[PDB]
């Protein structure tokens, strides 16, 4: 695994945690968890 | 994911490097430090620190005063920093507007001017322009009113010369979206707070097209290697986790709360260390110790 | 000498505008509910509304519960109010009631819409009895505390505009509402700016700025809290007695500096101060001050 | 000293230490 096929995994699984709901399923994780 | 900023630091091609997050968690102090790494690693680069918090703190943080014109850091021969006071600039301009110089936003207004500035010398092939540019941004509210800008005017817009601004506006947009050519650097606390305003800006950035790929955890414990401290770490360790959760796509960067402030070349030297190589708490402990004054 | 609370202004009986600012993280939010708190709960026959002019709004946050851009009671309290200004919302509503989605992003918007809010109240003035609040990091909150000047500035050249291009009673409405906040903002009784900071250089540097800079708009400070302090010669770790010792080289020209100032010391607390318990509890501390031998152990109490 | 009077007092010393070059004094004592 290169470095530039590992750059480009990463890139898209992080702009896939923010797709389709994603988002908002993010911001419930830290609000839900918190007192 | 290397928990470093390695690959920022020796990176050929960022001319735009934004630092974010809430108050107080460390900006000007990151800025700083990774300003210093990256000119310390690329010597035949020239680089720019750039304040656009209106409350300046770069002059504060290196102990000598800065301005609106750009000037070396004392001790390195390709860091410079900038801080401009909008009624000075405006001032020089309408030499070359007091109304102006005080209207809320005339700040963003004015950092906004002197990129556009650098991205026509660049363009014009002046000999003395900087490589890259870091920003010291203002705490994340006013921070996103300022990245929201290219676009928010590229909607809003002698007629001439305003499609110029035009052009210009869309050179921008250009580069501020081009993951090779900028990228927005996040800081933090491990506080409930943080966590969410941080959260909450990257989902903005990430949808105006800004590349964020790194966040960096500050005044961290790590005290499990004193009650108030114990207890403190058990809360930083508490979101720590959640943290590694969320950003485990992201270089996380994990830096110690050190037993002063961090002021000086000297000192934000020695701690910037730990954004190119991660610190270890075991290994580097008695770091958080050896600033001077 | 110069009692070291807030203890004055937690029982005024004048003031109507109370400003909490200062550096960003210093602890702004967590102060302004303090304040807010103690005020609501030495003055319960008054109203009290804690306004976020912070951007990235926390009351929110620091609460634990759902405030916007309509005020709404804390739940717990009969009289304290929070609301968090909201710019899409305030757009919105503008352009329904008569683009606005593209001046909702405009740098500068925040403290228009915050400026816009207050002079609301100075029209019903003729509520809530006093306002307080928790505003922006340092450079920003500075611009929005112009705004008076700025804008009859601004107001003045719109219409010499409109009378080289070819109205005049609304401008002298909006000029007038802005006099009416010029003078009461810079009335010594009905306005005060608390300054909150921490025990550091680049803290306490641009705090001077800041309050001379209120001084010269003739804006009154009397009050400075400085927050987050180890008191640790009072078992504390080799990094906490290091660091107090920094903060006491701090706090020593703090000292004299401020020696005619009301400088309210906050210790740091074992863990973040969130929710109305223990806001309230902390609160009690800017009434009646610290004091590291005897209220020690409130710091874990969270 | 009442009430009254030390709140005169001290908002006039507080002016005071800001007046003419009073400012910039504290500031390099500061820095
Ligand atoms: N890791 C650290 N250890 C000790 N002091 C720190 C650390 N990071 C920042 N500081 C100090 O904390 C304060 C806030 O940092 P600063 O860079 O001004 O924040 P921001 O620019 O986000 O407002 C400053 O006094 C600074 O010297
Ligand atoms: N004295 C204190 N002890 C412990 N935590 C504190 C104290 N003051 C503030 N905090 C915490 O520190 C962080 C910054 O405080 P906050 O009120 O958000 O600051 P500001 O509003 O000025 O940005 C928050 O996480 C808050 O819970
Ligand atoms: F970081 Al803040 F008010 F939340 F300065
Ligand atoms: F308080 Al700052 F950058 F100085 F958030
Ligand atoms: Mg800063
Ligand atoms: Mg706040
Ligand atoms: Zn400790």
């Amino acid at each position: 695994l290169t470095e530039a096929e590992k750059r480009r995994l990463l890139r898209e699984r992080r702009q896939k945690k923010f797709s389709n709901g994603g988002a908002s399923s993010r911001l419930n994780k830290i609000t839900g968890q918190a007192s | 994911v290397e928990p470093n900023l390695h690959s920022l630091i020796t990176s050929t091609t960022h001319k735009w490097i934004f630092v974010g997050g809430k108050g107080g968690v460390g900006k000007t102090t990151s800025s700083c430090s990774i300003a210093i790494q990256m000119a310390l690693s690329q010597p035949n680069k020239q680089f720019l620190l750039i304040s656009t918090d209106p409350a300046h703190n770069l002059s504060d943080a290196f102990g000598e005063k800065f301005g609106k014109d750009a000037r070396k850091v004392t001790g390195m021969n390709n860091l410079s920093c900038m801080e401009i006071d909008p009624s000075a600039a405006l001032k020089d301009m309408n030499d070359m507007a007091d109304l102006t110089g005080s209207i809320p936003g005339i700040d963003e207004a004015l950092s906004f001017m002197e990129v556009m500035k650098h991205i026509k010398r660049q363009e014009q092939g002046e000999g003395e322009t900087f490589d890259t540019v870091i920003f010291d941004t203002a705490p994340t509210g006013h921070t996103l009113r300022f990245l929201q800008l290219p676009n928010t005017l590229s909607k809003l817009l002698i007629s001439g010369k305003l499609n110029e601004l035009k052009a210009n506006v869309e050179t921008i947009r250009q580069q501020f979206t081009d993951p090779d050519l900028t990228t927005f650097v996040c800081v933090c606390i491990s506080e409930f707070l943080s966590l969410y305003e941080t959260e909450r800006l990257i989902q903005e950035l990430i949808s105006y097209d800004m590349d964020v790929n790194s966040i960096i955890v500050n005044q961290l414990l790590f005290a499990e290697n004193c009650k108030r401290c114990q207890a403190r770490w058990k809360m930083q360790k508490k979101y720590l986790d959640q943290i590694d959760e969320l950003y485990e796509d992201f270089h996380v960067v994990k830096m110690p709360l050190c037993a002063g402030e961090i002021r000086g070349l000297n000192n934000l030297t020695k701690f910037s260390q730990f954004l190119n190589k991660e610190y270890n708490p075991i290994t580097d402990g008695k770091v958080i110790y050896e600033l001077e004054d």
